[PDB]
RNA sequence: UGCCUGGUGUCUUGGGUGU
C-alpha cells in the first residue's frame, strides 16, 4: 500500500542532481558530496581508495537511512590539493586497477579453458 | 504446493530436481545420499527439497470445474 | 463527458510501458489509472496512453 | 461514554516499528496517514505561494491539499473539482493541506497510566505503513515492536499547535515529577554495545574513526588525537563516546570503593565532556537518577539532552554493525567442573532437608514463635532450597567467561538477571504456587506417582534440573502450575489496579 | 482406563525403565529413597501425552519457560498454513492459503496423529541471531 | 513455536545481509536479547537440532521427556565440519569485513501469524457519525473514529 | 622540550580480565621512591618482567585537527618505539615529598608517584609519554 | 468449558489442579478473562459414555 | 598490480583467488555480481485460459523465476528506455506456453522446455530458457489433469536484481579470507581451546599457519581473497565475473563525467 | 483411483521408511538402556 | 549380501576417512 | 452538444490483539 516502487533505488529522476557539492566552511579545504541513487557499492570502493592517498587528511561517508537510495561523503585534503580533483584521481585509478584486473582474469580464463 | 523453482536463501534452482529425488528415493537411496547426488552442498538449498511437501498431489483429485 | 472513463487503457512509455488498467478519473491532463498488474492506482498524462478499441489499440484520440 | 470521552476526528493508528536513525522527538508517519489527515492552515502573505502550489498539486499528489475553506465557511473540495488550477486564494481563507515534516502532533499508547503517556512529536513522512519511534521513547509508553499500537492525534489550530510544542514536547518530559529522575535512557542493543565499546582494550583504527566522527551530526570537524600514536594511530571507544557528550560536562561515580586507579574499570569520571575512566554501563546512561542523562538536562537543557540520545545511539550502533554480537546454546553451558559443583551443592540441600524432615518427625525441631510445627518446618525447608539455588547459580555465574554472551548482557544490564542465568544453567529451582509448596491436591500427594506423606523436595516441586539439562515430567508439571498461578494473578490484579487508580484520579 | 478419583488409589510408573531399581547433560530422575521398595500398579504409557493439540506442536517444551509454552499454544491457532485440501470449492468468509508450506525439521512424535505433516503452517528460514543494525531491537 | 512473537522492522537485499564463508545469507535476523530474559532454551536447542538434520538429510525427534541431550547433537554436529555449538565465522554485508563477534546460525521453524498491519492501519479526518450523538462511528470498518 | 626522563624496570607485569592490556610496575633505577604504574598495548609494545625501559613526558612533541603524520616531517616520537597522549585528570599534592599524577590516555591510566622536585614541572592539562626499549 | 463467569470471581477455579495432570492440557488456555476456565482435552483423554 | 589465479573452471561455477588488491574493491565486486549484472527474465504475464488448481498470479510468480539465457543482453535495451510505442522486438522478448492434458486419466507435468520463444531481437542469443542438457526437461512448472489447460504469452524484459531477486545472475558468491586469523579481525568464541573446537577452513592449507613464537603484525592488510561465483545458468561464470568488472567502471565513469561535467 | 506414478513412488519410499525406522530406532534404543543399566 | 554379510575383520576394514535414535527418516504419509 | 451520484442500521453475543 504504502511500499515504494522498486526501480526508485537507482532511476534518477530529471529534476535529482545525480552528484551535489556543497562546501564545509568549518575546516580549511573540505567539501560535502552528496550521491544520489547509490549505495555501499560506490560509496566503499571510493573511501577505501581515497584512505590511501598521501595528501587526503580525512575521508568518510555516511547512508543515513537504509529506505532512501543515497549517502553523503566529507572528503578534506592538504593546502594544495583541491579535493575534487582527489575524487577524480580516486575514479580513474579505480578504473584502471579493475581495467588490469578484466584483463588478467581473460588471460586466465583462455589458459584453463 | 508445489517444489518452489529457486531455494529462498541463496537463490539456486532447485525447482528441476523434484522428480530426479523421487527417483533416487525409489532406488534405496537414503536422504543425504540422494541430496549429496543432486549436487546440493549448501544445508539452506538442502532443505528446500527435503522438507518440501507435495501438495498439489491432493488438490489434483477433485473434478475439474470445467470441460 | 470524459469518453474515456472506465474504458481499458494500456501505456506507452514510462516505467509502466505495456501495462493494462483502467482509467478512473478524468480532470484533465492528469489521468489516473488503476492497474491490473499490482493492486494501485496511478496518475499518468494522457499523452501516455492507448485507449482500447474495437480495432487494437488507438493512441489518445479516442 | 459520550461526555467524560467521547471518539474524535483526525486521528490514526497503525503498529509502530523501531527506526534508529530517527531522532528522540520524532515519529515516523506513512505516506498514506499523512494524505488522510490534515491541518487547516490560514492563507497569509507568508505562505500563499506555497499554499497556491499545494493547491495546484491537489489531494493525491504530496505535498498537497483536500479542502479550500472560505471566510463564510464553505467549503471547497479538491477532488470533485474540475478547474482547481482557477483558484485565487484570498488572505484568511483556509486550506486543508497535507501533514507535512515538523508538524507536532500528539502520540499515545493505551493504557495511558501516566501523563508520559501521551507526547507530542514532530512528524516525519516515510513509506510503508508503520509507525516509527526512537527506541530510547519505547520506555515511557510501555511499548514494544510485537504488534503494538499507537494512537496519533493531529491538532487543528495555532493556539493548540503551539501549546503541543511549548508544553508536551518529548524532550521536555525526559525528567519525570513521579521520581524526580529520567524516564528515558539509554537501552537494548545501545547499552550492550556501549558496555563492550567503552572496555578498556577496545582499540579503533583510523579508517573506522573517521566514519564513526562523521556520523555524530554534533561534531565540530576536529578530530581528537589518538590515544596511541606510535607505532600505530590507534583511538580508544572512550574517546569516540567523549566526542558524542557536550562539553562542560562533569560526572564523578564510585563503585564499591575503587580508587582513582581503577583496576577493575569500574567507577566513573567525567572531566569536560571526557571520559577518563569506566565502563559506560545501565550505572551511567540508563534511566537511573544521578547519571548522564540527569546531568545533560539538569546543566544544559532539554534540547541538548534530546541529540545526546541521538548521538549516542548513531555512534554505538555503527560500531556494534561493523562488530558483531550473538548469542548461542554455548552460551548457558557450565563446564564440568562447575557442575560438579552444583550437583555438589544440591545434593546436601536436599540431606539437609531430609534431616529436617527427620527432625520434625521425631519431635526435636524447633518452633519459630508465632508459626506452628508445620509451619516453621515448611519455612525452614522453603529457606533451605532457596539457598541451594541461589549457591547453585552463583557458582554457575562464577565460572563463565567475559566472552559469555549471557554475562555481557546480564554485565551491561540490557537484558537479564542473575537469576536467568541461575535457572538456564544451573537449577530452576523451587517452584511457590500462593506462596507455600506444591499441596497434596490428591490424597495425601501431588501426583499419583508418589508415595502416600512423601515430603522430600521433588515430591513438593522442586525442579532440580535447569532449562539446558530439561525438566521431568513431574517438575514440568508442577512448573506449568506455578506459571499459570503468575498468569493468572497479572490477569486478576490488573483490574483492581485500574479501578484503584481511577477512584484515586476522581 | 482410569478416571480422577480412582487415580487416587493407585501408584503409577512414570516410565517401564521405573519398574526396576556423571554426565553434566542428561537430567536427573529422582532418587524416591523415602520407600524402601515399591509396588506399582500401572504405567503411563507415554509421558508427552499429558499435551494438548495446540501444545504438541512446541520442540522440546520442557527446556522452556512455561508461560512461552502458553503463548505458543496460543499463537499456533494463528498461524496461516493449509485448513482443508478443497479450499477451492469452499465459500468462507475468509480463508489464508500460504504458497509454500514445509513440514518442520525438528518435530515431534505426537505430530503424526495431528496430520502436521500432511498440513503444515509454516516454513523452515534461516535464522541469525544477532546485533546487525539495530532495526531487530 | 516457542511464544517469540515479533513484527518485520525492515527488509535488506541480498548483497546487505551478513554471510558466512560459504555465501549462506539469513532469511530473518533476530535480537539476542529476546533470550535470556525469556528462556526459551528450546529454540536454541531445536535451531541446532534442525541444522543437523538439513546437514545429514534426517528429521529431529524433538518429542520430550526423551533421552536426547544437547551433547550428542554437538558431536553430530561437529562430525560434520562445523562448529559443535553452531557458531560460524561471519562477514560484513557492507564492507566484507570479518565480524569480531561469531554469529549463532541455522534452520528454524517459523510461522507468519494473521495480524498483519495493513488490515490494522486506519486514518480518518472526517466522515460518518452516529445518529443519536452526532459523534463519530466505531470501527475501521465504518470508516470510524478513535475513542 | 621534555618534561621527565627517567629508566625504569618491570616488576610485575599483570594481564588480568583483557587480552589486549597489561598493568606494568616499575622503580627508578637511579631513584627509589619513585613508581610507575601504566597501561600498555600488548599487541604494539609486549613488554616481560624485569625489563628496562626509557619513560620520558612531554608537554609537546615540536623539536588543531590530528593529521596522518607526514614522512618528510620529524618529531620527538622518531626516537622512542611507543608514543601515547593524554589528559592529567589528578595532581595530588600530598604529604612532605609525596606527589601522585594521574594521567588517563583514553581510558589507559596512568599514576606515577614521586617526589616534589622531580614531578614539580608535570602540572600540565595534557601528556605525552614516550616510551623506548 | 466452566460456566462460573466474571461476576464473583476467585482465583481457585481457574488454577492448575493436581488431578488435572494426564486429563487436561497444563499449558494451553486463553488470555484475559477466560484464562484458566477453557481447558482442553489431552491427547490421550476421553469421556465415557 | 592486481593478480588474478583461478582454481576450478565450470560453465557454471568458478573458483578463483584475488590478490594484491584492497577489501573494498573485492566486495563491491561481489556485490556487484549479486545485485547489478543485467539480465532477461519475464517480467509480464498475459493469460488466456488458466483451468489448473493453481492461481494466476501463483504461476505468474512461478513464472518470472525461471532463468532465461541472457548472453546477448547488453545488445538489449531497457524497457522505459526504449521511445517505441508499446514493445518492440529490440527491448522485450515474447515466449508463448500452451499446455493440455488429454485423455480421461493420469496427470500431465508441465515443464520449462514447453516455453517456446516466438519473437525477440534478430540474431540476438537472447530469451530461451536455460536447459541443462538437450534432454533436460527444465524447471516444473505446473501439473494437469484431464480437461484442464493452461495458455499464457509471457514477456521478457532486462532488469537488474536490485529492482527483483528474479533478474539475479549468481545464487550465492562464497567470499573468504585470511583462514588463518593472522589479522585477527575475529575473535574465536570458546569453552576450553579455541584452537581446536573451530573446524579448519577449506583454504587453510594454501597459507601458512603462524608461528609459535611469531608476534603479531600490525602492519598487515588483507590481501588474498578466495571467492566462487555460482550462476543460475543465465550467464556463464566467465560471462559474470566480467560483466560485474565493466559494470563497476561504467559506474565510477558515470560518476567522472558528472564530476566533469559539474563545472 | 488410479494414482499418480509420483503419489505411488512416495507411497513405497513411506513404507520402505517406516521399515528402516521402526528397525533402527528400536536397535538403537535397545543399545543404550543397556548401557544405561550398566552404569 | 550387504555390509552385515560381509567379515567382522573386513567390516574393520571399512574406515571412514551408528545410528541415532533421535534422527528419524522422513515420511509422506505419516499414521493414524 | 449529449452530459455525472456521495448516503448508511441497531441491539445482543462470541472469538480474538496489546498491555
Ligand atoms: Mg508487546
Ligand atoms: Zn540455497
Ligand atoms: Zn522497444
Amino acid at each position: 500500500m504504502n511500499a515504494p516502487d522498486r526501480f526508485e533505488l537507482f532511476i534518477l529522476p530529471d529534476d535529482v542532481p545525480k552528484l551535489k557539492i556543497t562546501p564545509d566552511s568549518r575546516v580549511p579545504n573540505c567539501i560535502i558530496i552528496k550521491f544520489e541513487r547509490e549505495d555501499h557499492t560506490l560509496a566503499n570502493l571510493l573511501r577505501e581508495e581515497l584512505a590511501l592517498y598521501p595528501d587526503v587528511t580525512f575521508v568518510a561517508y555516511k547512508v543515513e537511512h537504509p529506505l532512501f537510495a543515497n549517502f553523503v561523503m566529507r572528503l578534506q585534503t592538504e593546502e594544495g590539493t583541491r579535493p575534487k580533483q582527489a575524487l577524480e584521481r580516486a575514479c580513474a585509478s579505480i578504473i584502471n586497477k579493475l581495467k588490469t584486473l578484466d584483463h588478467k582474469f581473460n588471460e586466465e580464463w583462455n589458459i584453463k579453458n | 504446493m508445489i517444489i518452489p523453482v529457486r531455494c529462498f536463501s541463496c537463490g539456486k534452482v532447485v525447482g528441476d530436481k523434484w522428480d530426479a529425488y523421487l527417483r533416487l528415493l525409489e532406488e534405496g537411496k537414503q536422504e543425504g545420499d540422494a541430496l549429496d547426488e543432486l549436487k546440493l552442498k549448501r544445508y539452506c538449498c538442502r532443505r528446500m527439497v527435503l522438507t518440501h511437501v507435495d501438495l498439489i498431489e491432493k488438490f489434483l483429485r477433485y473434478n475439474p470445474l470445467e470441460k | 463527458r470524459d469518453p474515456t472513463l472506465n474504458k481499458t487503457v494500456k501505456i506507452r512509455q514510462g516505467g509502466y510501458k505495456g501495462k493494462i488498467g483502467i482509467v478512473k478519473e478524468a480532470n484533465g491532463d492528469r489521468f489516473r489509472v488503476e492497474l491490473h498488474n499490482p493492486n494501485k492506482t496511478i496518475p499518468i498524462p494522457c499523452s501516455f496512453l492507448l485507449i482500447e478499441s474495437t480495432h487494437g489499440w488507438v493512441p489518445y484520440e479516442d | 461514554g459520550n461526555l467524560m470521552g467521547k471518539r474524535v476526528d483526525f486521528s490514526a493508528r497503525t503498529v509502530i516499528s523501531g527506526d534508529p536513525n530517527l531522532e528522540l522527538d520524532q515519529v515516523g508517519v506513512p505516506i498514506s496517514i499523512a494524505k488522510t489527515l490534515s491541518y487547516p492552515e490560514t492563507v497569509t502573505q507568508y505562505n500563499i505561494h506555497r499554499l497556491t502550489e499545494y493547491v495546484r498539486n491537489g489531494p493525491n499528489e504530496h505535498p498537497g491539499a483536500k479542502y479550500v475553506i472560505r471566510d463564510n465557511g464553505d467549503r471547497i473540495d479538491l477532488r470533485y473539482h474540475k478547474r482547481a488550477g482557477d483558484i485565487v486564494l484570498q488572505y484568511g481563507w483556509k486550506v486543508e493541506r497535507h501533514l507535512m515534516d515538523d508538524d507536532p502532533v500528539l502520540f499515545n499508547r493505551q493504557p495511558s497510566l501516566h501523563k508520559m503517556s501521551m507526547m507530542a512529536h514532530r512528524v516525519k513522512v516515510m513509506p510503508y505503513s508503520t509507525f516509527r519511534l526512537n527506541l530510547s521513547v519505547t520506555s515511557p509508553y510501555n511499548a514494544d515492536f510485537d504488534g503494538d499500537e499507537m494512537n496519533l492525534h493531529v491538532p487543528q489550530s495555532e493556539e493548540t499547535r503551539a501549546e503541543l510544542s511549548q508544553l508536551c514536547a518529548v524532550p521536555l518530559q525526559i525528567v519525570s515529577p513521579q521520581s524526580n529522575k529520567p524516564v528515558m535512557g539509554i537501552v537494548q542493543d545501545t547499552l550492550c554495545g556501549v558496555r563492550k565499546m567503552t572496555l578498556r582494550d577496545t582499540f579503533i583504527e583510523y579508517e573506522q574513526v573517521m566514519n564513526m566522527l562523521f556520523w555524530v551530526p554534533s561534531w565540530d570537524g576536529v578530530v581528537p588525537q589518538p590515544a596511541i600514536l606510535k607505532p600505530k594511530p590507534l583511538w580508544t571507544g572512550k574517546q569516540l563516546l567523549s566526542i558524542a557528550i557536550p562539553s562542560g560536562i562533569h560526572l564523578q561515580r564510585t563503585d564499591g570503593g575503587n580508587s582513582l586507579l581503577s583496576p577493575k574499570d569500574n567507577g566513573m569520571l567525567i572531566v569536560d565532556g571526557k571520559v577518563m575512566f569506566g565502563v559506560v554501563d545501565k550505572k551511567t546512561v540508563g534511566s537511573g537518577g544521578g547519571g548522564l542523562i540527569h546531568t545533560v538536562m539538569r546543566e544544559k537543557g532539554p534540547k541538548i539532552c534530546a541529540e545526546l540520545f541521538g548521538n549516542i545511539q548513531k555512534v554505538v550502533n555503527y560500531w556494534l554493525l561493523h562488530n558483531g554480537f550473538s548469542i548461542g546454546i554455548g552460551d548457558a553451558i557450565a563446564d564440568a567442573s562447575t557442575m560438579k559443583e552444583i550437583t555438589h551443592a544440591i545434593s546436601s540441600a536436599k540431606e539437609q532437608v531430609q534431616e529436617i524432615i527427620y527432625k520434625a518427625q521425631h519431635n526435636e525441631l524447633e518452633l519459630k514463635p508465632g508459626m506452628t510445627l508445620r509451619e516453621s518446618f515448611e519455612g525452614e525447608v522453603s529457606r533451605t532450597l532457596n539457598d541451594a539455588r541461589d549457591s547453585a547459580g552463583r557458582s554457575a555465574e562464577m565460572n563463565l567467561k567475559d566472552l559469555n554472551n549471557v554475562k555481557q548482557m546480564v554485565s551491561a544490564g540490557s537484558k537479564g538477571s542473575f537469576i536467568n542465568i541461575a535457572q538456564m544453567s544451573a537449577c530452576v529451582g523451587q517452584q511457590m504456587v500462593e506462596g507455600k509448596r506444591i499441596a497434596f491436591g490428591f490424597a495425601d500427594r501431588s501426583l499419583p506417582h508418589f508415595t502416600k506423606d512423601d515430603f522430600s523436595p521433588e515430591s513438593k516441586g522442586f525442579v532440580e534440573n535447569s532449562y539446558l539439562r530439561g525438566l521431568t515430567p513431574q517438575e514440568f508439571f508442577f512448573h506449568a502450575m506455578a506459571g499459570r498461578e503468575g498468569l493468572i494473578d497479572t490477569a486478576v490484579k490488573t483490574a483492581e489496579t485500574g479501578y484503584i487508580q481511577r477512584r484515586l484520579v476522581k | 482406563y482410569v478416571d480422577g478419583e480412582e487415580e487416587e488409589t493407585i501408584m503409577i510408573a512414570m516410565t517401564p525403565e521405573d519398574l526396576q531399581t556423571n554426565d553434566t547433560a542428561k537430567r536427573i530422575k529422582p532418587e524416591m529413597s523415602t520407600s524402601s521398595h515399591h509396588t506399582f500398579t500401572h504405567c503411563e504409557i507415554h509421558p508427552s501425552m499429558i499435551l494438548g493439540v495446540a501444545a504438541s506442536i512446541i520442540p522440546f517444551p520442557d527446556h522452556n519457560q512455561s508461560p512461552r509454552n502458553t503463548y505458543q499454544s496460543a499463537m499456533g491457532k494463528q498461524a496461516m498454513g493449509v485448513f482443508l485440501t478443497n479450499y477451492n470449492v469452499r465459500m468462507d468468509t475468509m480463508a489464508n492459503i500460504l504458497y509454500y508450506p514445509q513440514k518442520p525439521l525438528a518435530k515431534t512424535q505426537a505430530m503424526e496423529y495431528l496430520k502436521f505433516r500432511e498440513l503444515p503452517a509454516g516454513q523452515n528460514a534461516i535464522v541469525a541471531i544477532a546485533c546487525y543494525s539495530g532495526y531487530n531491537q | 513455536r516457542h511464544g517469540q512473537k515479533g513484527t518485520i522492522g525492515v527488509t535488506y537485499r541480498h548483497e546487505d545481509m551478513p554471510f558466512s564463508a560459504e555465501g549462506i545469507v539469513p532469511d530473518l535476523i533476530i535480537n539476542p536479547h529476546a533470550i535470556p530474559s525469556r528462556m526459551t532454551v528450546a529454540h536454541l536447542i531445536e535451531c541446532l537440532l534442525s541444522k543437523v538434520g538439513s546437514i545429514r538429510g534426517y528429521e529431529g525427534d524433538a518429542t520430550p521427556f526423551t533421552d536426547l541431550t544437547v551433547d550428542a547433537v554437538s558431536n553430530l554436529l561437529r562430525d560434520n565440519g562445523y562448529q559443535s555449538r553452531g557458531f560460524e565465522v561471519m562477514y560484513n554485508g557492507h564492507t566484507g569485513k570479518k565480524l569480531m563477534a561469531q554469529v549463532f546460525f541455522g534452520p528454524t521453524y517459523y510461522q507468519r501469524l494473521r495480524h498483519m498491519v495493513d488490515d490494522k492501519i486506519h486514518a480518518r479526518a472526517r466522515g460518518p457519525v452516529q445518529v443519536l450523538t452526532r459523534q463519530p462511528v466505531e470501527g475501521r470498518s465504518r470508516d470510524g473514529g478513535l475513542r | 622540550s621534555a618534561l621527565f626522563d627517567d629508566i625504569f624496570t618491570v616488576q610485575t607485569v599483570d594481564n588480568g580480565r583483557y587480552n589486549k592490556v597489561s598493568r606494568i610496575i616499575g622503580i627508578s633505577t637511579t631513584n627509589s621512591a619513585i613508581k610507575l604504574t601504566l597501561d600498555i598495548n600488548n599487541e604494539m609494545f609486549p613488554v616481560s618482567q624485569d625489563d628496562s625501559l626509557t619513560v620520558t613526558l612531554a608537554n609537546s612533541l615540536s623539536l588543531k585537527s590530528w593529521r596522518p603524520p607526514k614522512p618528510t616531517d620529524k618529531s620527538l616520537a622518531d626516537d622512542y618505539d611507543y608514543v601515547m597522549f593524554g589528559t592529567v585528570y589528578k595532581f595530588e599534592e600530598g604529604d612532605e615529598d609525596k606527589i601522585k599524577v594521574y594521567v588517563s590516555f583514553g581510558g589507559l591510566l596512568m599514576c606515577l608517584e614521586g617526589g616534589y622536585k622531580s614531578l614539580a614541572s608535570l602540572k600540565q592539562d595534557n601528556l605525552y609519554i614516550l616510551i623506548r626499549r | 468449558n466452566t460456566p462460573i463467569g466474571r461476576d464473583g470471581k476467585l482465583a481457585k477455579p481457574r488454577q492448575l489442579h493436581n488431578t488435572h495432570w494426564g486429563l487436561v492440557c497444563p499449558a494451553e488456555t486463553p488470555e484475559g478473562q477466560a484464562c484458566g476456565l477453557v481447558k482442553n482435552l489431552s491427547l490421550l483423554s476421553g469421556i465415557s459414555i | 598490480e592486481p593478480k588474478v589465479n583461478i582454481i576450478n573452471a565450470q560453465d557454471d561455477e568458478v573458483e578463483l583467488m584475488l590478490s594484491d588488491v584492497n577489501l573494498s574493491l573485492a566486495n563491491s565486486l561481489r556485490r556487484t555480481m549479486l545485485a547489478e549484472v543485467p539480465t532477461l527474465a519475464i517480467d509480464l504475464v498475459e493469460i488466456k485460459m488458466n483451468t489448473s488448481v493453481l492461481a494466476d498470479e501463483f504461476i505468474s510468480h512461478r513464472l518470472g523465476l525461471i532463468p532465461l539465457v541472457s548472453e546477448d543482453v547488453e545488445e538489449m535495451k531497457y524497457s522505459r528506455d526504449c521511445t517505441c510505442e508499446d514493445y518492440c522486438d529490440e527491448c522485450s522478448v515474447v515466449l508463448e506456453l500452451s499446455a493440455r492434458h488429454e485423455g480421461e486419466e493420469g496427470t500431465t507435468d508441465v515443464y520449462s522446455s514447453s516455453l517456446i520463444k516466438v519473437s525477440g531481437p534478430g540474431n540476438l542469443n537472447v530469451g530461451e530458457p536455460v536447459r541443462r542438457d538437450d534432454y533436460d526437461q527444465g524447471i516444473l512448472l505446473c501439473k494437469l489433469r484431464n480437461h484442464q489447460e493452461l495458455n499464457i504469452r509471457c514477456i521478457a524484459k532486462k532488469g537488474i536484481a536490485k529492482e527483483h531477486a528474479k533478474w539475479s545472475p549468481c545464487s550465492a558468491i562464497a567470499f573468504e579470507y585470511d583462514p588463518h586469523n593472522k589479522l585477527k579481525h575475529t575473535d574465536f568464541w570458546f569453552e576450553v581451546d579455541a584452537k581446536k573446537e573451530w573446524p579448519d577452513s577449506k583454504y587453510a592449507t594454501w597459507e601458512e599457519p603462524p608461528k609459535p613464537g611469531e608476534v603479531f603484525d600490525y602492519k598487515a592488510k588483507p590481501n588474498r581473497f578466495y571467492m566462487t561465483v555460482e550462476t543460475t545458468g543465465s550467464l556463464k561464470a566467465n560471462q559474470v565475473f566480467s560483466r560485474g568488472i565493466k559494470t563497476l567502471q561504467e559506474k565510477l565513469a558515470n560518476v567522472l563525467f558528472e564530476l566533469e561535467n559539474s563545472r | 483411483v488410479v494414482a499418480s506414478k509420483a503419489s505411488s513412488s512416495m507411497l513405497k519410499i513411506d513404507q520402505r521408511n517406516k521399515k528402516l525406522n521402526n528397525r533402527f530406532i528400536r536397535k538403537a534404543e535397545m543399545a543404550a538402556v543397556e548401557k544405561r543399566k550398566l552404569r | 549380501l550387504a555390509i552385515e554379510n560381509l567379515h567382522p575383520d573386513d567390516r574393520l576394514l571399512l574406515v571412514d576417512p551408528s545410528p541415532v535414535f533421535f534422527l528419524r527418516r522422513p515420511q509422506y504419509v505419516s499414521d493414524g
